[PDB]
């Protein structure tokens, strides 16, 4: 156990030992950003790659090219901190180095006459955080893996598309990585066809020909040959036996001696076995038999050369009879068959309209380019292009092993250009499928998809951006200088940086990232989906991409998926799931040698799970030697069945493999409906931090793991002994032996605290830990925004009662404390920012101050005399936070109110009061204010005092680093004098200052004296320098957007109480909604006076049918009854060993639980720590599929003496007497939900107005109006209630005189209605009437 | 699947149990997220063409209208006559079984009251007025309409018909996203247009498809119908007073008959051998 | 129209007008030079072809795309559709004086609803303003503003008085039948949620997991009286499809 | 429409090829084109030819320096004030759409997101109407002659 383990030990019920332990949960983003960032040499992968693919770049006369030597990424010039407060991208330079090369056609290979080597810039390339994470233009973002159909070969069926004769067509399907794509296509007359791109159908002999080919060597590859001879009388056939299946006998079959099937017979299996017995070829075949076929080559007569019959021609009598007479025995066939070898081919060429491979490339061009004429060179061209090119056309690795593969080719390497063999191979392959023999393979198997994380899309967004830059260069060299041209005045960096930019932020696959939780920055980072450039779309998406295919087990949990539309397009893989070097999700395995189960892991894809039977983690193993079982259930070939000890090849890892990491979280998962569960998980992600987190009494144990790879939380890089922390900073003083001998060896951990989120809620880390103890490596510090001495705690926990209280709880509604209130159990902090913008209109330039026009001073009695509002200062909705005043343009006067100005004298000057407020209902402390002003206008006494505040941090954490590295350092500096004798009596003696000037002696002490001189001249001179630095970027101008002066940042922190109307829900999907706040002494209460603070509906399980609450209930009653006797035993402090004695029988209590806990090995204070740490309440730990039993809580129950049944008696608050049943009450952990009732709380009397149709807009953020559809106007003139339906359609939006009129007169106590024309008509009559047709109004 | 999921959730799933359970999860909560925009497309193409019909009139004075009959058939009854015409206006002077006992003069709302009075007489066919038949241009007459279902009196004219009726009938159109004959009771075996024939055995036999089986009891209301085909076998005659549990028709579910209705010697007429006929015998047989 | 940001903003309806008069004056530049028939005719398609994805963008050839590479929308792509102004205009159309909240449970009566105080003065707000200054207390409708923008003790004792007998309709999106609208009369409650009469959750389909209710306010007499009289819930006891009831117990 | 402009101006006896003449023409005509054309608000081509001039510029700087031009440094290569640069980037704001997808769907287009800032609210309205009948009532209040001064004031 870790040292903070002791602290805090979580029981855990899991019987069957852990194995392999959890990965690293954001590996799968940082790998692949890895191979995107490294350089390989020898590696195809990422920038190397890229590049390699385009360069070297030839000029169109060849006389010059651009040779790629290497590439470099600069440092990042701003760190992730001030990218996030300045709003830029954390990005890096791009620097790549390159040739020149010229050839001058005077000499015939003079290549070396003049070379150009310089380091030339293009691009930005956003870097990855250290979390796995993207900071774009100031906000955190992230890259969602894709998955995608795999490059490659596929072959697909109709199930009843041809509704005339219901057949199956076949189809064949080749779809490069990029390029363009090849169909293959049959008809129900038994045709092949092509089609590119989606096109329309051409046949395949156009295809054929097109590649040089004949119609003898076409039929020749697609066919057999029949032999005829004529022994100068009758013809002679040369027979195979394996060709007569169970046809009929078109003429008696004979033999040499013997005949076997008799005219219009059929031919059963004994008479071939008699023929390969008696191994008789030759017979004799009539006239009859003979016409119908076709011949497979053309014949002509050697007396004067001219045809007698072109191939693929069916030949009849007189055609014998000429070729007879012609001297031509030798004679050969097609061999066509209805059940083995169809006729397709032959049919394909009979529909072929072409000859020639010109007329078949003719057709090519004419199909893919209509309109143009074609030509003797462009058709070649665009057909060499299509396939046959490797800048057009391109498979990759990946898609050459699929399509290799598809084909059972042995070779795994290849090209990723088309040849004639693999075009010639599909169409065979498809002719096989269309006979019967193969199988069409399916297309959402996980084997025939493919996983494209952020490396991959960022390495095609690169190449494109090259592609755009060869675009240019190719014409520059062309056209360009000869002898004076530098490579990096003729390159341009904007196309490729544009591209990178557009993709890494205004692509689909980039969003925001969810921060309300760990659990939701896990589930977020560890996301799949098929949108996207390449995927599908909701509305595209049918039902066979939605469902859970069989080979999910194991890659992609099938619990946690959107619920809206898009329920099958997204999800999540699993805990253990991991990725091929091609991009296909894998999943670890135990290998079974001879029914022993040995603990070496193998990783399986989806296409070899199928091929071993594997035995899921339910079987018991006999103390590694056999099974349990004779029998054991296994799965293979996508289905379950039963299978003995030697069959079995391969052991599940864990039982925790199938679930994903959120879905995992759910205790008694197996006791839940799936419906339910999904939802659970679902509602899970959304949870709100508190104020303080509570770990989960009822856990799973992977708390430890998600908290600890988020990255929320400061974790120990090496062991050592805490010695200084704050509320900010911790050091650690490491440990000798992690020591490297050239540095100070003492880290640094500077706490976050509260920031803003992209959700606007609170994010800090707190110390959990104290001084002066010690700590490991790979240790928790700090705990982050939701965890508790390093666990994830998203909710609470509290009492529960299952029970109907006065209709409380009428339907999912919640009925909560007044205590829970009190103590704040569900207070959360919310951040939010606010900008005010100061911009030059042409009128004037604006200006932030404290002057305001009618303005009373209380309301500016919270500005300085800048115009800010102070840090800290309390305010409420419709305060000012900061006095913006813009120039006033000119305005009429009317007569009125120029008479009051005349009576009254005041003026109103060129001022418009435009001042930030803050918005209704809206009540917090101003926590910090950021001024960021233009280069060259001058900055107000504000911006000068955040700017010298700045300045002195800087200076003081500058300086504090400063003495923590030379107190470590000086194990070095001061060491070196003391090597070669000892002097602690004149050494330490005089201050450091008076140590080099020690006893003279030989010169090796003189240099490492001048070394020593050497390294303080460094450190004198490496720290004025970056105080010079940071002096000169908090003093720089700040870039702005073009036409402002200075931008003003307010963050308000709000602190949110709960109310009635939030929602409130578990951790197996029963949401709900708070109901109303209750009295601590009206509710019930049992026999000791201890009330439940929270009361659910005992309604909402059966029907629900998620049952797991119950069973976590029961356990969190029972870990409270353990922390009860614990916390009372505790507080009359009995004796250490009787505490050691309880807390050892309490935690073995399984039947063969896996951790076996002894207490001996704890000192005195490591027990009292512990059980102060669980006084609360012993947390308990229950796996997904491995939990306890009703007997262990039974038992638990027992020895925390409390109910075997699990229900108490209560009697209620109000009257005070006992309900008539038991009613089960215990600790469930509640969770709070980001959708408070604040937020979603509208209303709206007379607001904005849209400017094109003169309605009111929508949305709670512009004060917008609600939208009444056109399901209620159904309504509401289904009821009959017409003037309703009037006033909600003309004087409540549409009507400009009409609205106004209904105030004016509503004011005067008047309800009167005045119609109108909707305003939303008159545009519309414009708009017709403006389209070209009359529109008019019959008046009477 | 063939392999049940012989767990519960008190006793808890295996990880393939619950495997198998997630694909019956997932095919419904798609089924769910999906088929309801059908249903809203449906419902919006309803209330589209029921835009106009607003009750204009209160008695277009039509003619006859339409039957009305019970869902016997089938099987078990499932909607009575007592439902099928609650709130309804009848088109005719209808009589009870007992001859010239009229209840209604061609037009009255069939409440509670007429219900009842109904159900204790033997009547099986009342024709009521309905909304095809109403002769009111641009619109319908309340009487053609019957009682308004929101409130039970007559529906009152300038209500909109069209749009309740089209949002009632989409409403629950989420919740519906998924050789031998026995009677059952005692009754009359009724046959109904049937061409009644005598087989060789003296029983009687079937001619024709237009004919159905008919059970009535003895008040005279008719209780169980089915159907029998073209070609079948009867163990009984008609107007037989039997009870259930017999299995009364017989006929083969794949042998089709041609049987002739009249007896006489059979010559095989108009077959020659070898242009329209094949020669083939019974091998076991020989008949 | 200009933006906050210094920017602009436009219909696409400008571009096409552009291209078609910056084609049509070419041509009429061309006609007057004698330019050569194939150039003339090229540029007589080209104002056909112009004129053609003006009233309708996709219709013909291939659709003109603007700079962000998507589509321009004819003046018949905005007429026509779900988008157009037919069904997301005319017949189904935003509406003033109207609010939303989440649903929660009532002790409360059937003819009753819960609405949150805070909602009450902004819906009703011209309501207070007209009352308060029959009332004589402000002396201008602007010193009435101010007073509700600093929730005297006044304006509630003119709201508790305002509300009563003033029914108010509670929609629940999607309205799938004719009870989906239905009239209340408000009581006031310290919150910020809706309460429902747990009687009526049958008939709207709705539970209290989250659910949001639109409210809406009639303003006129008639429409007052017309959500007394028809839209109540006292009113509707038994559903329009068929004679049993809807306010059975859940 | 440049080539017809540069046929006639075309001379064989002037000893040079015809597209060594036309090239000029042709460049001519569509850089004019480009010029007039191809903006919803048009700018002069003087003042197009100073932002080209901008961007060549700033691009030669981004190759060598790596970072983005000051404005202060650019008055170096451009020899004219540093506020001549910024009015020239001012106007470089190019209109969008009314109907840019600003959601994550086709439902909230920027359209829908554009308030009216051209009418009166109701509030200002209703106080019209009352000062006006103040105005009304308070110079009723007075003597006739006053009065009628006043308003015919």
């Amino acid at each position: 156990y870790s040292y903070t383990e002791k602290k805090r030990i979580r029981k855990d019920f899991g019987k069957r030992p852990q194995v392999l332990d959890v990965p690293y949960l954001l590996s799968i983003q940082l790998d692949s950003f890895q191979k995107f960032i490294e350089q390989d040499p020898e590696g195809q992968y990422g920038l190397e790659a890229a590049f390699r693919s385009v360069f070297p770049i030839q000029s169109y006369s060849g006389n010059s090219e651009l040779q790629y030597v290497s590439y470099r990424l600069g440092e990042p010039v701003f760190d992730v901190q001030e990218c996030q407060i300045r709003g830029v991208t954390y990005s890096a330079p791009l620097r790549v180095k390159l040739r020149l090369v010229i050839y001058e056609r005077e000499a015939p290979e003079g290549t070396v006459k003049d070379i150009k080597e310089q380091e030339v810039y293009m691009g930005e390339i956003p870097l990855m955080t250290d979390n796995g994470t993207f900071v774009i233009n100031g906000t955190e973002r992230v890259i969602v893996s894709q998955l995608h159909r795999s490059p490659g070969v596929f072959f697909d069926s109709d199930k009843g598309k041809t509704h005339s004769s219901g057949k199956v067509l076949y189809n064949a399907r080749i779809i490069p990585y990029r390029g363009s794509w090849l169909d293959f296509e049959f008809d129900p007359k038994d045709n092949l066809f092509v089609r590119i791109d989606r096109r329309r159908k051409l046949p395949a002999t156009i295809i054929l020909r097109a590649l040089n080919y004949t119609t003898e060597q076409i039929l020749d590859l697609f066919f057999e040959k029949v032999i005829f001879e004529i022994r100068d009388n009758k013809l002679q056939m040369e027979l195979v036996p394996e060709r007569l299946r169970g046809e009929t006998a078109s003429f008696d079959i004979e033999a040499n001696g013997k005949v076997y099937v008799e005219k219009g017979r059929r031919i059963t299996a004994r008479h071939i076995r008699q023929l390969e017995k008696d191994d008789v070829k030759l017979i004799e075949v009539p006239v009859e038999y003979i016409a119908g076929k076709v011949v497979a080559k053309d014949y002509i007569d050697e007396s004067t050369g001219e045809l007698i019959c072109a191939a693929n021609m069916e030949l009849s009598l007189d055609l014998l009879a000429k070729l007879s007479q012609s001297g031509h025995k030798r004679i050969e066939t097609l061999f066509t068959n209805d059940l083995d070898h169809g006729p397709y081919i032959s049919e394909t060429l009979r529909v072929d309209p072409t000859n020639d491979r010109l007329s078949a490339l003719v057709e090519i061009y004419r199909m893919m380019r209509p309109g143009e004429p074609p030509t003797r060179e462009a058709a070649e061209s665009l057909f060499e292009n299509l396939f046959f090119s490797e800048d057009r056309y391109d498979l990759s690795a990946v898609g050459r092993m699929k399509f290799n593969r598809s084909l059972l080719r042995e070779e795994i390497e290849g090209s990723g250009i088309l040849s004639k063999d693999d075009i010639i191979d599909v169409m065979k392959k498809l002719i096989d499928i269309r006979n019967g023999k193969g199988e069409v393979d399916d297309i959402d198997h996980l084997g025939n998809r493919r996983i494209r994380s952020v490396g991959e899309m960022a390495e095609n967004q690169f190449r494109v951006g090259l592609v755009r830059v060869e675009r240019a260069v190719k014409e520059r060299l062309s056209l360009g200088d000869l002898d004076t041209l530098m490579p990096q005045d003729m390159i341009n960096a904007k196309p490729i940086s544009a591209a990178v930019k557009e993709f890494f932020g205004s692509s689909q696959l980039s969003q925001f990232m969810v921060q309300n939780n760990p659990l939701s920055e896990i589930t977020h980072k560890r996301r799949i989906s098929a949108l996207g450039p390449g995927g599908l779309t909701r509305e595209r998406a049918g039902f066979e991409v939605r469902d859970v295919h069989p080979t999910h087990y194991g890659r992609v949990c099938p619990i946690e998926t959107p619920e809206g539309p898009n329920i099958g397009l997204i999800n999540s893989l699993s805990v253990y799931a991991q990725t091929n070097e091609y991009g296909f999700l894998e999943t670890p395995y135990r290998k079974v040698t001879d029914g022993v189960v040995t603990d070496e892991i193998h990783y399986l894809s989806a296409i070899e799970e199928g091929n071993y039977v594997i035995a899921q983690a339910n079987s018991n193993l006999d103390e590694e030697g056999h099974f349990v079982e004779d029998l054991v259930t296994c799965r293979s070939k996508g289905e379950s069945s039963l299978f003995s000890r030697d069959q079995v090849d391969y052991m599940d890892v864990s039982t925790q493999q199938v679930v994903s990491v959120g879905a995992s979280l759910i205790p008694f998962l197996e006791h839940d409906d799936a419906n339910r569960a999904l939802m659970g998980a679902n509602m899970q992600r959304q949870a709100v931090p508190t104020l303080r987190a509570d770990k989960p009494l009822v856990g799973t144990g992977m708390e430890r793991a998600v908290a600890v790879d988020s990255g929320v939380t400061a974790v120990a890089k090496r062991g050592g002994v805490v010695q200084y922390v704050d509320a900010s900073r911790i050091v650690i003083k490491v440990n000798e032996d992690e020591m490297y001998p050239g540095e100070a060896g003492i880290d640094i951990y500077n706490l976050t605290k509260y920031t803003r989120s992209n959700q606007n809620t609170c994010i800090n880390q707190m110390p959990c830990v104290s001084l002066g103890e010690p700590v490991e490596r790979g240790d928790v510090l700090a705990d982050g925004p939701s965890t508790d001495l390093g666990e994830l705690a998203l909710g609470q926990n509290m009492r529960v009662a299952f029970m109907p209280w006065n209709g409380y709880n009428f339907e999912d509604s919640i009925l909560v404390s007044e205590r829970v209130v009190q103590e704040d159990r569900f207070t959360t902090i919310h951040i939010q920012e606010l900008a005010c913008v100061s911009r030059d209109t042409k009128l004037g330039p604006e200006e932030i101050t404290a002057d305001i026009p009618n303005v009373g001073e209380a309301a500016l009695s919270k500005l300085d005399e800048s115009g800010i509002v102070y840090i800290g200062a309390e305010v409420t909705g419709g305060d000012i936070l900061v006095g913006k005043v813009t120039p006033k343009g000119e305005t009429q006067l009317t007569p009125e109110e120029k008479l009051l100005r005349a009576i009254f004298g005041e003026k109103a000057s060129d001022v418009k009061d435009s001042s930030l407020r803050v918005p209704n209902g809206v009540s917090g402390t101003v926590i910090d204010v950021q001024v960021f002003t233009r280069d060259g206008v001058e900055k107000d006494k504000r911006a000068l005092e955040i700017e010298e505040m700045q300045l002195k941090q800087a200076k003081k954490d500058l300086s504090e680093e400063l003495q923590i590295l030379e107190a470590g350092l000086f194990s070095r500096i001061r060491a070196v004098l003391v090597a070669g004798g000892v002097e602690a009596e004149k050494l330490d003696k005089l201050p450091r200052d008076r140590w080099l000037e020690l006893g003279l002696t030989d010169e090796e002490k003189q240099n490492q004296l001048e070394q020593l001189a050497e390294q303080y001249d460094e450190l004198k001179h490496e720290f004025e320098k970056k105080l010079e630095a940071k002096r000169r970027k908090i003093t720089q101008g700040d870039d702005l957007a073009p036409g402002v002066l200075k931008i003003v940042k307010v963050y308000l922190a709000v602190k949110r109480r709960i109310q009635p109307g939030d929602k409130m829900a578990g951790r197996h999907g029963n949401k709900g909604v708070i109901s109303k706040i209750n009295p601590i002494e009206d509710m019930p209460y049992d026999e000791n006076g201890t009330p439940v603070d929270i009361v659910l509906n005992p309604l909402g399980v059966p029907s629900r049918m998620n049952i797991g609450q119950i069973l976590e209930t029961h356990l969190g009653m029972a870990a409270k009854g353990i922390g009860d006797k614990i916390n009372a035993m505790l507080k009359q402090q009995q004796e250490v060993a009787k505490l050691r004695e309880f807390i050892q029988r309490a935690y073995d209590l399984g039947a063969d639980v896996r951790q076996k806990v002894d207490l001996s090995t704890f000192s005195d204070e490591e027990v009292m720590r512990l059980a102060e740490n669980l006084r609360k309440g012993m947390p308990i730990a229950t796996p997904v599929f491995d939990g306890a039993k009703e007997a262990e809580i039974k038992e638990l129950l027992k020895l925390g003496d409390l109910p075997t049944s699990g229900q108490i008696r209560l009697y209620d608050g109000r009257t005070g007497e006992q309900f008539e049943r038991p009613v089960t009450v215990g600790y469930m952990y509640m969770l709070k939900l980001n959708h408070l009732v604040d937020d979603k709380m509208h209303a709206r009397s007379t607001g904005s107005y849209s400017l094109v149709t003169q309605q009111p807009l929508g949305g709670k953020a512009q004060f917008g109006g609600q939208r009444f559809g056109e399901m209620e106007v159904w309504a509401l003139e289904a009821y009959g209630a017409a003037y309703t339906l009037q006033e909600m359609l003309t004087v409540k939006s549409d009507d400009v005189n009409g609205r106004t009129k209904m105030y004016k007169n509503i004011v005067d106590g008047n309800h009167q209605m005045e119609p109108g024309m909707p305003e939303s008509f008159n545009v519309l009559l414009k708009e017709i009437r403006s389209l070209g047709i009359n529109i008019e109004l019959e008046d009477e | 699947i063939e392999t049940p999921i012989t767990a519960n959730f008190r006793e808890g799933l295996n990880v393939l149990q619950y495997f198998i359970s997630t694909h019956g999860a997932r095919k419904g909560l798609a089924d769910t997220a999906l088929k309801t925009a059908n249903s809203g497309y449906l419902t919006r193409r309803l209330v589209d063409v029921a835009q106009d019909l607003v009750v204009t009139e209160d008695d277009c004075g039509t003619h006859e209208g339409i039957m009305m009959t019970p869902v016997i058939e089938g099987g078990d009854v499932k909607e009575p006559l007592r439902d099928r015409v609650l709130g309804r206006v009848t088109a005719e002077d209808v009589l009870k079984p007992g001859t010239a006992d009229i209840l209604v003069p061609r037009n009255t709302l069939l409440h509670e009251q007429w219900c009842d009075l109904l159900e204790e007489n033997s009547v099986d066919a009342v024709k009521v007025r309905s909304v095809v038949s109403c002769d009111t241009d641009f619109g319908v007459c309340a009487h053609c309409y019957g009682r308004d279902l929101a409130r039970g009196h007559i529906i009152n004219k300038g209500e909109a018909i069209g749009v309740i009726a089209a949002q009632s009938i989409g409403e629950p159109g989420t919740q519906l996203t998924m050789s031998s004959i026995q009677v059952k009771n005692k009754g009359s075996i009724k046959l109904s247009n049937v061409k009644s024939v005598v087989n060789s055995s003296g029983k009687l036999v079937i001619t024709s498809r237009n004919t159905e089986l008919k059970l009535i009891d003895e008040f005279g209301r008719t209780k169980e119908s089915y159907k029998v085909p073209y070609g079948a076998v009867l163990a009984k005659g008609d107007g037989e007073q039997v009870a259930g549990g017999e299995t009364v028709a017989n006929w083969d579910p794949h042998t089709m008959p041609v049987i002739t209705e009249v007896s006489g010697f059979v010559r095989f007429t108009d077959m020659i051998d070898g242009q329209t006929i094949t020669r083939q015998t019974d091998e076991l047989t020989g008949l | 129209v200009p933006l906050d940001g210094g920017r602009f903003a436009t219909s696409d309806l400008n571009d096409l007008y552009r291209r078609v008069i910056n084609r049509n004056n070419r041509l009429k530049r061309l006609l007057d030079l004698a330019a050569p028939d194939i150039i003339v005719r090229n540029e007589k398609r080209m104002l056909q072809e112009a004129v053609d994805a003006l009233l309708d963008n996709g219709r013909r050839g291939r659709a003109i795309t603007g700079s962000n590479k998507r589509p321009l929308k004819s003046l018949a792509d905005m007429i026509k559709g779900k988008q157009g102004r037919f069904r997301q205009n005319l017949l189904g159309k935003r509406v003033d004086y109207s609010g939303r909240s989440v649903i929660t449970v009532g002790y409360l009566r059937l003819h009753q609803c819960g609405l949150p105080k805070k909602m009450a003065l902004e819906l009703f707000k011209p309501f207070i303003y007209g009352k308060l200054e029959l009332r004589g207390l402000a002396t201008t409708i602007k010193a009435a503003k101010k007073m509700v923008e600093r929730e005297e003790a006044v304006v509630w004792d003119i709201l508790d008085e305002v509300i009563r007998e003033h029914p108010v309709l509670l929609n629940r999106a999607p309205t799938l039948h004719r009870l989906g609208i239905q009239a209340f009369e408000p009581v006031l409650i310290e919150g910020k949620a809706i309460q429902l009469h747990p009687l009526v959750c049958a008939a709207y389909n709705a539970d209290f997991d989250g659910d949001q209710m639109a409210v809406h306010v009639p303003l006129t007499l008639e429409a007052q009286l017309e959500a007394r009289a028809l839209m109540m819930s006292t009113n509707n006891i038994l559903s329009p499809a068929n004679g049993e009831p809807i306010i059975v117990p859940s | 429409i440049g080539l017809m402009k540069a046929v006639d101006k075309f001379e064989y006896r002037r000893g040079y090829k015809f597209s060594t003449y036309a090239t000029w023409w042709i460049r001519q005509a569509i850089t004019r084109s480009i010029a007039d054309q191809a903006r919803t608000i048009r700018i002069p081509v003087h003042m197009i030819e100073t932002i080209n001039k901008l961007n060549r510029i700033s691009r030669q700087m981004l190759q060598e320096m790596g970072r983005e031009p000051t404005p202060e440094e650019l008055a170096e290569r451009m020899l004219m004030p540093e506020d001549k640069i910024r009015k020239v980037l001012k106007i470089a704001k190019e209109p969008i759409s009314m109907e840019t997808p600003i959601g994550d769907d086709e439902d909230s287009h920027l359209g829908d997101f554009i308030e009216d800032t051209t009418l009166e609210l109701p509030l200002d309205s209703a106080t019209t109407e009352s000062l006006r009948a103040a105005t009304h009532d308070v110079l009723a209040g007075l003597t006739a002659r006053e009065a009628k001064v006043l308003r015919m004031r």
